[PDB]
């Protein structure tokens, strides 16, 4: 369980995770606020 | 048993090996008997008829293959071009003959054969046998090539490929 | 108006481009049943490509001689919405970034053996760090005066 | 022929000399170091410049160091 | 140490290789290296393949100093043998190498004496301009 | 059983002659009375180096200075009306 | 005596060994110092030799990774069903597989990219695939989505048993070392076991549930009213209307008469003119005859009883004048190296590939396959590089074999000890064969070039000039297409159409295949391969042969099978290595299988495939154009690549704008490649310490000291991105191109 914890904190693990949750949430801001050139 | 491949007269830290192509009796009396190895003999000679070989074959594919093949003209166009093939080639070998001897050294051949028999080193290897070697040359090329042309181009003997 | 570019809600190659872009969609619209789910994707293509063009139409972007949106850098107080304010947005989501960063690093400078929590990452810690990067203008001039930003060597 | 130096920061721990390929180096008697020995390079007619012995070097920088100089046949490892 | 000279001794038993000595070692030099064994047994050659040494004497002729040292260290450090080799030159003179002193150069002895030792650390080398239009270096120095 | 000799360097490094023949001449004498006669002038390397690259030169000048036309297009020269520019240059 | 041999719970179940990374190694689990540990990680990663010195702990690695690897395919597998059975068009193209391209991939509708979902047809929007998944399953028997969704659950159900099974036979019952080498035993179950009961299995799904379905697919029926498989099994009435003969059950079988069911085992050739495909009754008693063979092959060595052959036995008495002992040894070397059974089989593997490749064009199995253009060319490209690169790591690892595992004192073989005592004659004699077949193949393609230049048509190497026949070729194609006459008197066509026989395939107005044209420019192409196959294999093996020592290095073994050098002595000692030699001929490799490719290319669109009118006009993609053009560099740079690469460039605003975006990127990678190539790390560790000082500046220096990349590494580095550039360029512009015009 310690173990388990120590290696989801490992590098890899995190960065796939982090960048996962980023990806998902330009995704999302680009479909409901898709086409922005500016910033009204 | 009984092994085919041995190591180079008997001695196993020389870098070769005795093979059926290098040591057979065959291939070694062909070698021993081509112009290129006859020791004893003046190094003029041999060089006329290496030259007198390699003219005559150099004939058939400037001839046969140049620019000008399909004109009337081919035969001695093409005898040209090998004549100036062979004064190349004695040039390289004057060149060759100045830059490797000097006039006083000895020869540069081994003078042991593979029986460990003392002989006399081959005199192709100082200035005076090159120099005469390169002149045989030049002179069997030329005749070579003249013979060439005379058998295909003045009495038009019937070749399959001319 | 700038650098003689015209607005593209005056500009008739916007228009065309528009035009011409709802044509080219309407033409795959012919191969399929009017109530077929590709022809309904299509539709909503259409509908997408009308309002991204009526949006730069009411924006008041400046259109060249081709129908496209030009941009506008060098200052002007009726286009800081092209790279003014993103770029303010940006700097400060990069500064938060970095400023988390450094609090991070210099956390676990003082340990045993530190490089162990660059590979294998303290997230109570980070949690810890993460939230900081929102006060992240006001601490990073805080060390510039005190001295606490830059090593002096 | 290569050039093979010894400066006095050597620690005597003879790492370079059975590292040489061609045996160049050798240590000889000393008291600058607690060892009680150095490294010497008297036979620098041999050296192939394969630079071993600073791969075994523990100093920093460097006690033993090769400049690659004039080429001969046996600095160029020619068997030919 | 009185370097010991170059006996008539016998070879390890091999078959031959494209791997050994060519015409530089009949104009330039070669080398000789000469070991004792108390065993027949296998051992890789530096030229390719495996030899037989033979129980006694052994001698064995290369072409390089590093073929002749690798071998040693080999024998040293596999079979637990000492060793010895000698550099040979066409006109039959025979020039002792390794081990100089009969101690091997990794561990200290009297009588050597130091060569290239620079008393200064590599950081007080002068610079190039203080050396230029002359013949040295400044390592030299 | 032995392969090194310090007296015998020559045969210790294989510096034998393998295929060389110590026969003696195998062509018959007029023929090589003949050759010697009329190769003589080309065995002084000295002579023959300058000679064979001057005359070979001056061969090599003349016969590109003879070639006509059928041999050579380059001496026939362009036999049609030439194409104009492309945008009326000529 | 044969017997199963394990050892139970012999690796405790634990995450502890998780948490500590490079746990593996001993220099490696005592965490970084420098940035070089994150690569040396995950470079050991698989190095389970380096791990430790007991062959059955390596052996029992290898086990389970085996198992893990196939979890991983079989999950690949699983996951094509899905999409077949989910987002695809398939049952469509089932009733008119003429008019549909394939298609089993839809995207997303976000940032625009929804343009990707083309109109490949049949009222579906997607992006057309070139797998040959669609034709394998018509010729399975798979007519309706249901049976893809079971394939695809029980592959999942499979690789979960795979990854039970690794685990299981790494933690509970791991074999012993004495289980592994039972080399006899694993010979006979892998050749009557595995190859030759999978094959007697298939046959019988070919000659139950294949020919019946696709009997009635040929025949004009409607996919939808075909009856079910088992409906062919239940009734034998069914079976009995399509072939009478399976009235008579099995007692033709078994009373050996055998004849009686030529009706679906039949000896026909050629193609199926409603398919364009091998004839289904072909293929079937081909699997069938193969079983036989395979489950009396599979019988040849002895277990546990006295019949059999020992394979010790058998190597041990193949020895001659010329060969000392032979073969004795090699039985005692390929039962204690992993390394050198993974290069040999590693070199076999890659040859059966681009013998796969060459066999599935000119004898399409599948129906429909012959004229789905794009599906052909992307299967034999596919298969050419995967045949290439296993070649490369049989040369690699048996290196590795060569570096460490090689002991004379131990492990003598007369063979490899001979071998080594000429690699020089070897080597000389391959360089020179290199050298002249550069010679004699490339320097044509100058002479042809300077002579079209020089306005002197008639002095090129050319079919109107100067004649380079294939005469022998030529000759073979001759004789395969007299063969169902004289010499194969059962069989009614040839085994392929481009032998010569004089008879062309079309299906929906497009040609499946024509005799294949040989002529001058085939004769220079074919030299070209054979001159750089030539080369990569002197790269290669000159790797292999000095990996040991060299006059150069004596003790090159001592410094290891993956080292940079041995320093700038000598002259220089750059890519000394068996490791360089390998990273060497994988551009050599690239660069050969890239030609082939190229010449499939331009053959096929040229004197192959094409269109046929209901005239009896053939009209070909580019129109005969290669062999008056493929002679010179110019035309392969005008005609094939200026004049096909139009597709991939003007793809922008189409289903097809995804090519020329991996098009540009390749190019990209390819170019970025060279910075690693052409540099080394000395300057970037340089430039590295300027970067470390502003970092130090503002406290934001890291712990894990940040080194440049080893110089092995660089180079490994170069050229992955180098080979991934190249043939990404290739493969969006095959795939624009084919898809496009084809
Ligand atoms: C430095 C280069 C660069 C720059 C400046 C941009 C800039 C932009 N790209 Mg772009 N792009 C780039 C490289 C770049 N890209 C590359 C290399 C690719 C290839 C992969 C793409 C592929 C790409 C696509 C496919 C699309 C864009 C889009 C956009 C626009 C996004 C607007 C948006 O989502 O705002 C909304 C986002 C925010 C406001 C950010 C919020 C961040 C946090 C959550 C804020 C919350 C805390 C405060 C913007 C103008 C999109 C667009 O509409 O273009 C017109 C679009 O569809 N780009
Ligand atoms: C480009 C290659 C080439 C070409 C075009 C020729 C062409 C020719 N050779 Mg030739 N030759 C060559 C290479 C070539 N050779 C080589 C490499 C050798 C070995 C040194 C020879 C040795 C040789 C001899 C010994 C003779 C020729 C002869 C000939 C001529 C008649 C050949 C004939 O009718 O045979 C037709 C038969 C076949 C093609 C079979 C012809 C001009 C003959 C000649 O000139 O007679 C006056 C002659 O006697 N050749
Ligand atoms: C703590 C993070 C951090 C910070 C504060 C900086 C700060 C700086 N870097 Mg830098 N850098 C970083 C990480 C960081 N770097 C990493 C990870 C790399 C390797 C890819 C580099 C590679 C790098 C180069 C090659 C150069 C700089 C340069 C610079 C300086 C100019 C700004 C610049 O060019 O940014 C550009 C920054 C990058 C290209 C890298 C950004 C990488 C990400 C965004 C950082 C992520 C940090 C970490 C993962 C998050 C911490 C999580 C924690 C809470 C658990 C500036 C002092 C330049 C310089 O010295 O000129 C003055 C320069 O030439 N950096
Ligand atoms: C080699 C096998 C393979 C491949 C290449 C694909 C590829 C694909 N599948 Mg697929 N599939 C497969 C096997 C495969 N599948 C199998 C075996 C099944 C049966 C179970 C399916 C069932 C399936 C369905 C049912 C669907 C797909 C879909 C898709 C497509 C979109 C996938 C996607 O966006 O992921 C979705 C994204 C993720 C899974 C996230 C990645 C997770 C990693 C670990 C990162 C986690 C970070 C996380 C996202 C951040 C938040 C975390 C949280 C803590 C904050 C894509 C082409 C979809 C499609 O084509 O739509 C049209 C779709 O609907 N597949
Ligand atoms: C049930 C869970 C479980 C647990 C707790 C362990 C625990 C352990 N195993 Mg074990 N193992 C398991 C399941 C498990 N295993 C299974 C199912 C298999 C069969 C494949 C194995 C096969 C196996 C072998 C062969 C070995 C171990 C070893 C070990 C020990 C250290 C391994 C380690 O550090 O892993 C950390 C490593 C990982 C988490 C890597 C997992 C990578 C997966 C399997 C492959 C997926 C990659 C895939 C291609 C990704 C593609 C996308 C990518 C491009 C992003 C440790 C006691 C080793 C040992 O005893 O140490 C000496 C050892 O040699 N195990
Ligand atoms: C008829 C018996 C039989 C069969 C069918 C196989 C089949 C296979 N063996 Mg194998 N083996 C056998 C007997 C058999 N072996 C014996 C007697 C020995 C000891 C001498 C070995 C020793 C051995 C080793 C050392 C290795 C294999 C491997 C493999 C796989 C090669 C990969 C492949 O072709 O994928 C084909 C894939 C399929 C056909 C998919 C279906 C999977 C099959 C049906 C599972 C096999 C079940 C097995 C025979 C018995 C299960 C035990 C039972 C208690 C459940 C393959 C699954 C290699 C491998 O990948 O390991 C995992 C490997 O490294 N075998
Ligand atoms: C491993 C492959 C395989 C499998 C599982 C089957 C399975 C089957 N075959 Mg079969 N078959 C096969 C290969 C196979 N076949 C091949 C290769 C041929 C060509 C020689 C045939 C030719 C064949 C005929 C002609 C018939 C079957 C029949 C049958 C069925 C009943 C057999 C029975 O119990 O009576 C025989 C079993 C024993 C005597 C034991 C059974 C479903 C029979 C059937 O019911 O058809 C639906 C039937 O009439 N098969
Ligand atoms: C079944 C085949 C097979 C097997 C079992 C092995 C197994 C092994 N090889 Mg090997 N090899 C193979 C095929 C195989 N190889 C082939 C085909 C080649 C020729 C290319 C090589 C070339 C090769 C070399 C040159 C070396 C090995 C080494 C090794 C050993 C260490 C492997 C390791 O730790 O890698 C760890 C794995 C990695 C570091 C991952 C690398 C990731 C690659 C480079 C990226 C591939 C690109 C990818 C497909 C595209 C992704 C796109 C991206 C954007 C996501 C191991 C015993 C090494 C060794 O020391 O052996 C003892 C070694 O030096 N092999
Ligand atoms: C287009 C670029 C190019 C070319 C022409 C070559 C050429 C060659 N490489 Mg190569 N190489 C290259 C790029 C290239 N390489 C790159 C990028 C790499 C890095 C991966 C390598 C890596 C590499 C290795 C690792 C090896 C080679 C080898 C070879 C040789 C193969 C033998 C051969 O074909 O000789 C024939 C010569 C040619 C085809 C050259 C063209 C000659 C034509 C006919 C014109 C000549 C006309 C005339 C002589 C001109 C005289 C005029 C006068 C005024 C001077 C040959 C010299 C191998 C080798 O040396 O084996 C012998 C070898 O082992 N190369
Ligand atoms: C070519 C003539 C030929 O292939 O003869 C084949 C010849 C046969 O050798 P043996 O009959 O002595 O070999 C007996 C066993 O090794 C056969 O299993 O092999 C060699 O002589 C070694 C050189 C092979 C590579 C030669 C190139």
């Amino acid at each position: 369980m310690r173990d388990l914890k120590t290696y989801l904190s490992v590098a890899p693990v995190l960065s796939t995770l982090w960048f996962g949750a980023l990806a998902g949430l330009l995704i999302e801001i680009n479909r409901f606020f898709p086409d922005a050139l500016t910033f009204p | 048993t009984y092994q085919v491949i041995q190591p180079i007269n008997g001695d196993p830290f020389i870098g070769s090996l005795e093979t059926p192509i290098t040591s057979s009796p065959l291939i070694a009396w062909y070698l021993s008997n081509l112009p290129g190895y006859r020791t004893a003999v003046d190094p003029l000679l041999r060089g006329i008829e290496v030259g007198l070989a390699h003219g005559y074959l150099l004939v058939g594919p400037f001839v046969i293959t140049g620019p000008l093949r399909n004109a009337p003209n081919h035969g001695a166009v093409g005898s040209l071009g090998a004549a100036g093939l062979i004064v190349i080639l004695s040039i390289t070998l004057t060149m060759y003959g100045i830059a490797s001897f000097k006039e006083g050294d000895p020869s540069t051949a081994p003078s042991l054969t593979l029986t460990g028999r003392k002989k006399v080193p081959d005199p192709l290897q100082t200035a005076d046998g090159w120099a005469r070697f390169t002149g045989g040359f030049f002179f069997g090329g030329i005749s070579g090539v003249i013979w060439a042309y005379f058998l295909l181009y003045v009495l038009d003997l019937p070749y399959f490929v001319k | 108006d700038i650098s003689g570019l015209t607005p593209c809600k005056d500009s008739k190659q916007f228009a065309k481009r528009e035009k011409q872009q709802i044509k080219k969609l309407e033409s795959s619209l012919k191969l399929y049943a009017p109530e077929s789910a590709p022809a309904l994707a299509l539709n909503a293509q259409i509908e997408k490509t009308k309002r991204r063009f009526d949006n730069y139409g009411k924006y008041g972007l400046l259109c060249g001689s081709d129908g496209l949106p030009h941009l506008i850098v060098n200052g002007d107080q009726r286009h800081w919405g092209e790279f003014i304010t993103p770029g303010i947005l940006f700097l400060y989501i990069a500064g938060w970034i970095g400023w988390v960063g450094r609090s991070y690093l210099i956390a676990i400078s003082g340990e045993k053996k530190p490089a162990m929590k660059e590979i294998i990452i303290d997230v109570p810690l980070a949690s810890r760090i993460i939230f900081r990067g929102f006060i992240w203008p006001v601490a990073a001039y805080r060390e510039f005066l005190n001295g606490d930003l830059i090593a002096k060597d | 022929s290569h050039s093979v130096k010894i400066y006095d920061t050597c620690i005597g721990c003879t790492q370079c000399v059975r590292a040489c390929p061609t045996d160049v180096l050798e240590m000889i008697p000393w008291d600058g170091c607690k060892a009680k020995q150095i490294a010497s390079a008297p036979r620098t007619e041999d050296c192939v410049g394969c630079k071993r012995c600073e791969s075994a070097c523990p100093t920093d920088f460097l006690s033993v160091r090769v400049y690659l100089w004039h080429e001969t046949t046996r600095s160029m490892g020619l068997a030919y | 140490t009185p370097p010991q000279l170059d006996p008539s001794t016998p070879s390890p038993i091999f078959g031959g290789s494209t791997g050994g000595l060519l015409r530089k070692a009949q104009e330039e030099e070669f080398y000789v290296i000469t070991w004792e064994s108390p065993k027949e047994q296998v051992f890789e050659m530096p030229t390719g393949g495996a030899a037989i040494m033979r129980e006694g004497p052994n001698l064995l002729k290369l072409a390089r100093k590093e073929q002749c040292l690798a071998l040693g260290t080999r024998l040293r450090s596999k079979y637990k043998i000492n060793y010895q080799f000698y550099r040979v030159f066409p006109n039959g003179e025979v020039q002792y190498l390794h081990p100089k002193d009969g101690v091997y150069p990794e561990k200290v002895n009297e009588g050597r004496t130091g060569v290239g030792v620079n008393l200064r650390s590599i950081g007080k080398n002068v610079n190039p301009i203080e050396v230029k239009f002359t013949g040295k270096q400044v390592y030299d120095l | 059983s032995v392969y090194f000799d310090l007296e015998d360097i020559a045969n210790t490094t294989g510096q034998w002659d393998v295929y060389g023949s110590d026969a003696p001449s195998p062509y018959n004498g007029l023929q090589s009375k003949f050759f010697e006669t009329f190769a003589a002038p080309f065995t002084k390397r000295g002579l023959l180096l300058k000679f064979l690259l001057l005359g070979g030169g001056a061969t090599l000048a003349f016969v590109s200075s003879q070639a006509t036309g059928d041999d050579l297009p380059i001496v026939k020269g362009p036999q049609l009306p030439p194409q104009p520019g492309p945008r009326g240059k000529i | 005596e044969v017997k199963i041999l394990v050892d139970k719970d012999p690796v405790k179940t634990s995450f502890e060994e998780w948490a500590k990374p490079g746990h593996f190694s001993r220099t490696i689990a005592k965490g970084p110092d420098t940035t070089t540990w994150i690569w040396n990680l995950h470079a050991d990663a698989h190095d389970f030799d380096s791990h430790t010195s007991d062959l059955e702990e390596i052996s029992r690695k290898v086990f389970s990774a085996h198992f893990g690897q196939l979890s991983i395919i079989f999950l690949w597998l699983s996951g094509m069903y899905f999409h077949g059975a989910r987002f695809s068009n398939y049952e469509a193209w089932l009733s008119d597989p003429t008019h549909i391209g394939p298609s089993a991939q839809v995207v997303w509708p976000i940032v625009g990219q929804e343009i990707l979902n083309g109109d490949v047809g049949g009222g579906f929007r997607g992006i057309q695939i070139t797998s040959g998944f669609f034709q394998m399953w018509r010729a399975s028997g798979i007519t309706s989505e249901l049976q893809l969704y079971c394939t695809a659950i029980g592959a999942l159900i499979f690789a979960a048993l795979m990854l039970f099974a690794g685990w299981f036979h790494y933690h509970k019952a791991a074999p012993k070392l004495a289980w592994f080498q039972d080399v006899e035993s694993m010979l006979n179950h892998h050749l009557a076991g595995l190859l030759g009961l999978g094959s007697l299995g298939w046959a019988g799904h070919q000659v139950h549930v294949s020919l019946p379905i696709n009997q009635f697919l040929n025949a004009g029926v409607d996919p939808k009213e075909i009856p079910l498989p088992h409906e062919f099994i239940l009734n034998r009435d069914l079976l009995s209307q399509l072939y009478p003969s399976f009235a008579e059950g099995a007692t033709p079988f078994f009373t050996l008469n055998w004849s009686k069911y030529a009706e679906f085992l039949t000896f026909r050739g050629g193609l199926d003119p409603v398919t364009g495909g091998l004839w289904l009754t072909d293929i079937a008693h081909h699997h069938l005859a193969i079983a036989i063979l395979f489950l009396i092959a599979g019988h040849m060595y002895r277990t546990n009883w006295g019949i059999g052959h020992g394979l010790k036995d058998i190597l041990e008495a193949h020895k001659g004048p010329f060969t000392g002992q032979g073969h004795k040894g090699l039985y005692e070397i390929l039962t204690t190296s992993w390394h050198a059974q993974l290069s040999l089989n590693l070199a076999m593997l890659g040859s059966l590939t681009i013998v796969v490749a060459h066999h599935m064009y000119s004898m399409p199995p599948y129906p429909y396959l012959a004229t789905d253009y794009g599906t052909q060319l992307s299967l034999f490209t596919h298969h050419m590089w995967i045949g290439g690169f296993l070649i490369v790591g049989a040369a690699a690892h048996a290196a590795i074999f060569m570096v460490r595992d090689y002991d004379p004192t131990t492990r003598y073989n007369d063979l490899l000890d001979r071998v080594l005592r000429h690699r020089d004659a070897i080597i000389s004699h391959l360089n020179w064969a290199c050298i002249f077949l550069g010679f004699h193949s490339f320097g044509l393609y100058i002479h042809n070039d300077t002579m079209s230049a020089l306005g002197r048509p008639q002095d090129m190497f050319s079919d109107t000039a100067i004649q380079l026949q294939p005469v022998f070729a030529q000759w073979i194609q001759n004789t395969h297409a007299l063969a169902p006459g004289a010499t194969a008197p059962s069989a009614t066509a040839s085994t392929s159409l481009t032998w010569g026989g004089g008879d062309l395939v079309a299906v929906g107005g497009k040609v499946a295949l024509l005799p294949i044209p040989l002529g001058t420019a085939d004769f220079l192409v074919h030299h070209i391969h054979a001159f750089t196959i030539h080369v990569t294999v002197l790269i290669l093996l000159k790797g292999v042969l000095f990996a040991r020592s060299s006059r150069l290095i004596p003790d090159k073994a001592n410094l290891g099978f993956r080292f940079p050098c041995d320093g700038p002595g000598r002259g220089g000692t750059c890519q000394v290595s068996a490791w360089d030699h390998v990273f060497l001929g994988l551009f050599w490799m690239y660069n050969s299988i890239s030609v082939v490719i190229f010449h499939f290319s331009w053959k096929m669109q040229s004197d192959v495939w094409g269109s046929i009118s209901d005239q009896g006009v053939v009209t070909h993609i580019t129109g005969g154009n290669f062999a008056q053009s493929s002679i010179t560099i110019n035309g392969w740079l005008r005609d094939f690549l200026w004049a096909q690469a139009s597709q991939v460039i003007q793809s922008y605003g189409s289903s097809l704008s995804a090519y020329g975006l991996f098009f540009l990127g390749a190019h990209f990678v390819w170019a970025f490649s060279l910075m690693f190539l052409f540099s080394g790390r000395g300057y970037w560790q340089e430039l590295i310490e300027s970067i470390v000082w502003a970092h130090n500046k503002l406290k934001v220096a890291p712990a894990t000291q940040p080194r440049a990349l080893s110089i092995v590494q660089g180079r490994a580095v170069g050229v992955t991105h180098y080979l991934l550039g190249g043939i990404a360029t290739t493969w969006a512009f095959f795939l624009a191109r084919i898809i496009a015009v084809g």
